[PDB]
């Protein structure tokens, strides 16, 4: 199949028409969403089968193919870039300076942009282009606007 | 059966469009990765 580096639009068929149900991540041969995407479910690329390798429900994260790969991390001062992909539109960067999350565990990066759900698992980038992490698991605020997590794995 | 498309290559594009806040929160992280607003 593809194993092309990049971002990748990740679609079923079981709905009407085609549906975007979320994005991810190839790098290194591995691909990288969100679990709730795919719910650990295999995918195809062309007549390629990609197997999940690792996943964990709690940091919402999956790989394909191989262990996660994916280690850069927000610094905590620059501004960072969403490469959305949202469904039947074209991949779009927007910049913006994450706000956070703050947790009993600690702190994490956040992205208050606010996007269709089938956005879930478009990468967030650092200036050298490497990705810090996935848009889509995060909160709904007084506003009624969402606020994602930068949700990063461990590489080992 | 769920397939991918490729959708483009991940790089810093200047001059990208610039907007979103950043807003500081206080939340919690349940056993089903649902993350919720702690007031
Ligand atoms: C935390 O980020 C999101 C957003 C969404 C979709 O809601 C949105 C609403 N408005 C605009 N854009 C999106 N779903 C999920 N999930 C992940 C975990 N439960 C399964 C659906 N997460």
């Amino acid at each position: 199949g593809e194993t092309t580096d990049g971002v990748y639009r990740v679609m079923t068929r079981r709905l009407l028409g085609s549906t975007q149900v979320g994005v991810g991540v190839m790098q290194e041969g591995v691909f990288h969403t969100m679990w709730h995407v795919t719910k650990g479910a295999a995918l195809r690329s062309g007549e390629g089968r990609l197997d999940p390798y690792w996943g964990d429900v709690k940091q919402d994260l999956v790989s394909y193919c191989g262990p996660w790969k994916l280690d850069a991390a927000w610094d905590g001062l620059s501004e960072v870039q969403l490469l959305a992909v949202p469904p039947g539109e074209r991949a779009k960067n927007i910049q913006t300076l994450p706000g956070i999350f703050k947790t009993k565990d600690g702190d994490i990066g956040a992205v208050a942009l606010d996007y269709p759900a089938g956005t879930s698992g478009s990468p967030i980038l650092d200036k050298c282009g490497r990705v810090i992490g996935l848009y889509g698991n995060g909160v709904v605020i007084k506003n009624g606007s969402y606020v994602s997590a930068i949700t990063q794995g461990k590489r080992e | 059966d769920m397939y991918i498309e490729r959708a483009g290559d991940i790089t810093w594009e200047k001059d990208a469009e610039v907007t979103g806040n950043s807003p500081r929160l206080d939340v919690a992280l349940d056993e089903s990765g649902d993350f919720s607003l702690v007031e």
